[PDB]
RNA sequence: AAUUCCUUGUCGGGUAAGUUCCGACCUGCACGAAUGGCGUAAUGAUGGCCAGGCUGUCUCCACCCGAGACUCAGUGAAAUU
RNA sequence: GCUCGCCGGAAGACCAAGGGUUCCUGUCCAACGUUAAUCGGGGCAGGGUGAGUCGACCCCUAAGGCGAGGCCGAAAGGCGUAGUCGAUGGGAAACAGGUUAAUAUUCCUGUACUUGGUGUUACUGCGAAGGGGGGACGGAGAAGGCUAUGUUGGCCGGGCGACGGUUGUCCCGGUUUAAGCGUGUAGGCUGGUUUUCCAGGCAAAUCCGGAAAAUCAAGGCUGAGGCGUGAUGACGAGGCACUACGGUGCUGAAGCAACAAAUGCCCUGCUUCCAGGAAAAGCCUCUAAGCAUCAGGUAACAUCAAAUCGUACCCCAAACCGACACAGGUGGUCAGGUAGAGAAUACCAAGGCGCUUGAGAGAACUCGGGUGAAGGAACUAGGCAAAAUGGUGCCGUAACUUCGGGAGAAGGCACGCUGAUAUGUAGGUGAGGUCCCUCGCGGAUGGAGCUGAAAUCAGUCGAAGAUACCAGCUGGCUGCAACUGUUUAUUAAAAACACAGCACUGUGCAAACACGAAAGUGGACGUAUACGGUGUGACGCCUGCCCGGUGCCGGAAGGUUAAUU
RNA sequence: AGGACCGAACCGACUAAUGUUGAAAAAUUAGCGGAUGACUUGUGGCUGGGGGUGAAAGGCCAAUCAAACCGGGAGAUAGCU
């Protein structure tokens, strides 16, 4: 739920907080776990890359099985575990051979729920089945771009993904972006939405939360001398340029997209 | 106040020793530099 | 007005007397709406102004307790010319 | 040698880092020491560092480094796989007493423990570069049970007072003892045992995981402290004699109880929250290829081995970093008494020091302080500086407000000592006795002894009872920024920089973008509720008109237009 | 519960005096701010000069920074002293 926090001091006068009783309340399962080390934004060559990353929480990685190639054998869900790594949350799922895998937790999901993969699996929410045995119009999550590689698409907290049309081996999707692309007749699916719909009214309420987060803060440019950033300084503030990354990019509608071996999976772009 | 020589003999073993020196090309050109000139001490071993 | 040149603008409040301060007037030299406009409790080793208490800050300085300055013995510099 | 003064959460004690003989003894006073010097961290000579258990080496790995082949690059060279290095982390074992001028958990005495090699005996499915378990982990908060340690009484030895009193409710000192082994308590966690089956753990599996039955109600794991033993020992105030008055030898009393109590231990526990909290080996366990009268495995006994290197001394300082015997800087551990909330503050214990020029005088002026008649900011750019306020309990407290605040608003009253209530109260702790029991480190009852607030009443001394150290000045109007934070090391701490929030815009994943001649890496083991860039800057009410200019985003008839031909 | 409150250790540097051939090439004395957090600290590691890092001052990169230090081209050039 969603939880207004009391005045009682200048940093909690504004903060939201997204409250879930049914997320397991104990230590992960300790076999699907993986270490993770902070890289600061830098890369081999010992440079920063990308800025205002640094600091934050100790995580650890946890392996979440994005292919769903365990077809035949049905599975059940155990419990619902946080996730430090996503903004959506994981599930914990045993299957009648006693093997347990991560996946994904779909909005109306809860411990007890059967899930199965394949292709005479039912139409259910957290079944995963080829697209080309799914419904036109239907609700799906967790795309794959590729036969096999893994999912890749409609990852986040809310998202998902509407099956349009289908002509021959492709089918057409939209994206939650509004793109229109389309992806081959073969490419696994799983029915519903990810269910943190409720991830984006959170509200921070500090810096120091921020700083939580492994964020560091931003220098907006017209602060800098001309030496550092194209917008420079002046005798107080005078900006009389138009507007421009670092390195001299506009940033006002300017178009980055230069890919030209897509193109043929695009149907509109956007907007 | 602190001043800016803090010793530390790992430190200065691994900065400007022997086996440092001989790891990289230029580290040996500055071995040959000192052997010319006649230096008693080459580097900071000992 | 952190913005007003003319300017200590004019009127009112505070003082025996106020180029600063507070409240109004509008003739805005040259305010103005995200290089944001107008308000705002709390917070500040932040700018300005007024009171009570308090005092050597002052009228106007006096005495006293210690370390130097002064004399004796030992050691023994410096800028400059 | 006797007095005086100073430090005592250090100016005491033990180390790491760093230094490298500064350590102990004899001898010398040229130079060195801000003076003299018989003295010294100075000159010269000799002496001193003893380990199976402490540390390193060693086994294992983090960030990261190097990197056979390999990929890439004019050359040099760059990145990286298999591997191999790399602690600031994980991994077997010793305690007390005595002893040197200088070393000791290392030497000596007493009593222990750990890991391996070989041999013998009995009983035996042993086996890995593979599987599983374990190792293995966050912040904050709360309560109980303990110890270190302290105080008082008891006990033992000694004492009868330089000046009134001091044979008692008087004074001084001591009252100490380990590892190991046995017992398994306060307390924490988990139901246990047997049979059968299975798409999982790359092969396999009696192990792990999963499913279905039977059968019982207590089995197992972890665990401070206490008690016993260790100990007919060791230590022990005081004595008795020798004594080159440095100190050497022998002997040896009491050695108990109660109360208070940690920031240390039980606790890697318990409760709770969101920001969701290393790795690998040692260790335990199951099997494959193989080997089975062998080889190996378990147990008892005997025996051998445990190498090599460090060990002196300083270590908040005269020995390390600052050119100095320099008001500077430097991580960890130990934590006594009275008062006190306290590791603040004042005076002290153990212990250590008076800081390497002195002696006189008692002018101006400078530096650091104390007091002041009458006035009380008239000083000055400005209350700069100084003075003043200062504790606990109770009563009481405005505008405004985001309803939390403002607020310790402002202001007012009471504080010592003695006796009584009560020969020491409320409370805390708890012996003896008795009762029951699966009798045990048990339960109930029981209350001796010990310890000890606060309040009321009466009396009493001083000018003054939060008496010293310690310890908020308060109120009214207003500009700017919401707030906690950040910044010009060495003249600027602010209205500047961050900030939560808001908007625009780019980006469909081999993402945009950034570092790289390239390979590749970061973004991200993320996927539009995501990520990058730009402006604004909590919150409340709001954000109007203009697309000619410049930029950006679309369009297609026509005009102009490169290499090439 | 809290980038909550008072206040030592610890980390900072707002005011005044002294010192300015200083005890010290930035310190001392009396006051002052934060003190469970965007906190502070030990050991080791990574980023290299038109580059790094920067809650942004042209700050910092070995007492040196509007382009570090060392060697070389080098006896650069100087219509000027």
């Amino acid at each position: 739920a969603v939880v207004k926090c009391k005045p009682t001091s200048p940093g909690r006068r504004h903060v939201v907080k997204v409250v879930n009783p049914e997320l397991h309340k104990g230590k992960p399962f300790a076999p699907l776990l993986e270490k993770n080390s902070k890289s600061g934004g830098r890369n081999n060559n010992g440079r920063i890359t990308t800025r205002h990353i640094g600091g934050g929480h100790k995580q650890a990685y946890r392996i979440v099985d994005f292919k769903r190639n365990k077809d035949g054998i049905p599975a059940v869900v155990e419990r619902l575990e946080y996730d430090p790594n996503r903004s959506a949350n994981i599930a914990l799922v045993l299957y009648k051979d006693g093997e347990r895998r991560y996946i994904l937790a779909p909005k109306g999901l809860k411990a007890g729920d059967q899930i199965q993969s394949g292709v005479d699996a039912a139409i259910k929410p957290g079944n995963t089945l080829p697209m080309r045995n799914i419904p036109v119009g239907s609700t799906v999550h967790n795309v794959e771009m590729k036969p096999g590689k893994g999912g890749q698409l409609a990852r986040s907290a809310g998202t998902y993904v509407q099956i349009v049309a289908r002509d021959g081996a492709y089918v057409t999707l939209r994206l939650r972006s509004g793109e229109m692309r389309k992806v081959e007749a073969d490419c696994r699916a799983t029915l519903g939405e990810v269910g943190n719909a409720e991830h984006m009214l959170r509200v921070l309420g500090k810096a120091g939360a921020a700083r939580w987060r492994g964020v560091r803060p931003t220098v907006r440019g017209t602060a800098m001398n001309p030496v550092d950033h194209p917008h420079g300084g002046g005798e107080g503030r005078n900006f009389g340029k138009h507007p421009v990354t670092p390195w001299g990019v506009q940033t006002k509608g300017k178009k980055t997209r230069s890919n030209k071996r897509t193109d043929k999976f695009i149907v509109r772009r956007r907007s | 106040m602190k001043r800016t020589f803090q010793p530390s003999v790992l430190k200065r073993n691994r900065s400007h020793g022997f086996r440092a020196r001989m790891a990289t090309k230029n580290g040996r050109q500055v071995l040959a530099r000192r052997r010319a000139k006649g230096r008693a001490r080459l580097t900071v071993s000992k």
